[PDB]
C-alpha cells in the first residue's frame, strides 16, 4: 500500500569548491565559483521503494539522478537516468555529450537514521578547449588570438568528463567583446612591424587563474569587494578631475601571482551616452586611451604588497571638453594575456566631472 | 551522580582588535602579557541557574 | 538504575555525543529482519550547536 513518503532532507550543493587544476599540482586551489542559480537539493532516488513507501526515517542510500551546474548563459547536467539505467552527461549547450553504463555517480549515503543528510564525493577538473577570441591591433598595436578557458569536467571514479566551457561556469573570467577567457588559455600574439607580421604563442596555465581586482584610491584595496558584479563595478562616488591631473591613481589587487604585463584601457563616454542605471554603454566611447602597466613589485621583489598603485595615463586629456562623463577602466593584457577580473572586471566611474 | 567536577579549559578570549580604516582592518599583533593582564580575573561567576 | 552519563574533556565538548544501539534479545528477530535492516535500531544524542 502506497503510504506517506516524507523527505526531511536531501543532498547539499554549495559553492567555493576546492579547485583542482589540470596541472599535476592539484593541491593548489585558485578561487573557484560555481555561477548563479545552483541551489542545493539535487534529485535522487531511494535505494528501497518499500521502506520509503511507509516512512524513510532510517539509514538509506540515495542514488543521485540529478546534478546541475549552472553558468552564465547555460547549464550542464550529470544525471543517472533510471529509465535506461545510464548516467547521462550533458554540457552547457544542453546537448547529450556522454552516456555511461550503470551508475558511475556515487550513491549518497545517509550519515544518520532519519536525519536527511546524504554524503558522497564530487571531483572537478578543467580540460582545455578551442575558442578563438580576436583582440584587434587598432587598440593594442598587436593582435591577440586567444584560446579561452576550456571546459569544466566532472571527475567520477577518477575519470574526467567534460561539461561544456568552464568560462561561463567558473569565476574569474575576462570579457573581451563579450567573450570569456579563463585559465588554461593560449594567447597567440601577432606582432605587426616594419618587417611585417610575426606570431608567437604563450600558453596560460591552470595556475595562472589569478583573480585581479580594480579599485578606486578612496576605496579599500586590502578588503575584497563583495558588492561588485562579475563584469563591472560602478563607483557612484563624485570625482572631479582637476586640469592639473593627467593620470588617475587606482589600485590593482592580486590574490594570486601576476608575472605578465598588461595595460589599463580607459574608455570615456558622455554622461548622456552612458546608461548609469544599467551600467551598459548605449553608444561607442567618445574617447579612448591606454596606459601600459608592466607588472613589477613595488616593495620587496616577489613578496611585495598585493596592491599596486597604477597611474592610469591618458594620451591627451585636453581632447575631452569639460563636462560630465563616465570613464570605464578595463584590464587589457599584453604578450600572453593572463587571467584577471573578478569583483570587479571593469571599474566604471559614472560621475566623472572633467574641469579645465 | 557521585563525581565532582574539575577544571575545563573551555575557551580563551580570541583577541582585542581595533578598526582604523582608511582601507586598513587593523588586526592587532597580540601581546601575551597585555592580554593576560587585561583579563586576570580568576573568578567570573555567572548569574542565572541552568544558564 | 536508568541513568547513563557521558563525560568528555574540554576539547571534546563540542559535539560530544552518545549513540544508542538497541538489539533484540531474540534469535528469531535477528534472523528474520537481517535483510530489511530493522533488527537493530540506532539513534544519537549530541551537544547542540547553540548561539
Amino acid at each position: 500500500s502506497t503510504l506517506s513518503l516524507v523527505a526531511k532532507g536531501a543532498g547539499v550543493v554549495e559553492f567555493l569548491l576546492t579547485a583542482y587544476p589540470y596541472t599535476g599540482n592539484i593541491t593548489f586551489a585558485p578561487p573557484w565559483f560555481i555561477a548563479e542559480n545552483v541551489v542545493k537539493q539535487p534529485f535522487m532516488t531511494y535505494s528501497d521503494l518499500q521502506f520509503a513507501k511507509t516512512n524513510p526515517s532510517a539509514i538509506l542510500s540515495l542514488s543521485t539522478v540529478n546534478i546541475t551546474v549552472v553558468g552564465l548563459g547555460g547549464k550542464a547536467s550529470v544525471y543517472y537516468n533510471s529509465t535506461s539505467g545510464q548516467t547521462v552527461i550533458t554540457n552547457i549547450y544542453g546537448q547529450t555529450v556522454a552516456t555511461l553504463s550503470g551508475n558511475v555517480l556515487p550513491t549518497l549515503t545517509e550519515l544518520a537514521a532519519g536525519n536527511g543528510t546524504f554524503t558522497g564525493s564530487l571531483q572537478f577538473t578543467i580540460v582545455p578547449n578551442n575558442t578563438v577570441v580576436q583582440i584587434p591591433s587598432s587598440l593594442t598595436k598587436t593582435s591577440f588570438a586567444v584560446y579561452t578557458n576550456g571546459s569544466l569536467a566532472i571527475v567520477l571514479n577518477g575519470k574526467a568528463y567534460s561539461l561544456g566551457p568552464a568560462g561561463l561556469f567558473l569565476l574569474p573570467f575576462v570579457t573581451y567583446t563579450g567573450s570569456a577567457i579563463g585559465a588554461n588559455a593560449t594567447a597567440i600574439i601577432t606582432v605587426s612591424d616594419g618587417v611585417g607580421t610575426s606570431t608567437t604563442q604563450v600558453p596560460i596555465t591552470a595556475e595562472n587563474f589569478t583573480p585581479i581586482r580594480l579599485a578606486p584610491f578612496q576605496v579599500p584595496a586590502q578588503v575584497p569587494l563583495p558588492n561588485a558584479p562579475k563584469l563591472k563595478y560602478e563607483y557612484n562616488g563624485s570625482i572631479v578631475i582637476t586640469p592639473q591631473q593627467q593620470v588617475l591613481k587606482i589600485y590593482v589587487t592580486s590574490i594570486l601571482p601576476y608575472p605578465q604585463e598588461f595595460q589599463i584601457q580607459a574608455f570615456v563616454y558622455e554622461a548622456s551616452q552612458f546608461n548609469v542605471h544599467t551600467g551598459s554603454p548605449t553608444a561607442a566611447p567618445v574617447y579612448f586611451s591606454y596606459s601600459a602597466v608592466r607588472a613589477y613589485p613595488a616593495l620587496g621583489i616577489g613578496t611585495s604588497v598585493p596592491n599596486l598603485l597604477v597611474y592610469v595615463q591618458l594620451q591627451g586629456i585636453s581632447n575631452l571638453p569639460a563636462g560630465k562623463y563616465v570613464i570605464v577602466l578595463s584590464a587589457v593584457p599584453f604578450a600572453g594575456g593572463p587571467v584577471l577580473s573578478e569583483y570587479p572586471a571593469q571599474l566604471i566611474f559614472t560621475n566623472v566631472t572633467l574641469t579645465q | 551522580f557521585g563525581v565532582s567536577a574539575v577544571q575545563q579549559y573551555l575557551g580563551f578570549i580570541k583577541s582585542i582588535s581595533v578598526t582604523l580604516s582608511n582601507g586598513t582592518t587593523v588586526v592587532i599583533p597580540l601581546t601575551t602579557s597585555n592580554m593576560q593582564t587585561l583579563f586576570p580575573q580568576l573568578v567570573g561567576q555567572e548569574l542565572q541557574a541552568c544558564n | 538504575q536508568n541513568t547513563l552519563i557521558y563525560v568528555v574533556p574540554n576539547g571534546s565538548f563540542v559535539g560530544s555525543n552518545i549513540k544508542l544501539t538497541y538489539t533484540t534479545t531474540d534469535y528469531a528477530v535477528l534472523h528474520y529482519f537481517y535483510s530489511t535492516g530493522q533488527y537493530k535500531v540506532f539513534k544519537t544524542v549530541s551537544v547542540p550547536n547553540v548561539t
